[PDB]
């Protein structure tokens, strides 16, 4: 995927 | 004017395309329409790169 559409990190 | 964003949590980037940052740092948004990683400019560190949108909030 593009950089903008990668999975988000979990919250800490 | 504009809306700035603030880091809610620290984040360590895994790629230089992404910014590392610490809680309280402030950003101007360059692009937020392409996905949930936003291209941003850190006012605190001077760097430009992607940030995860779930780690920031509008000021």
């Amino acid at each position: 995927v593009s950089l903008a559409r990668r999975p988000l990190p979990p919250l800490p | 004017g504009v809306t700035l964003f603030v880091a809610l949590y620290d984040y360590e980037a895994r790629t230089e395309d992404d910014l590392s940052f610490h809680k309280g740092e402030k950003f101007q948004i360059v692009n937020n329409t392409e996905g949930d990683w936003w291209l941003a400019h850190s006012l605190t560190t001077g760097e430009t790169g992607y940030i995860p949108s779930n780690y920031v909030a509008p000021v």
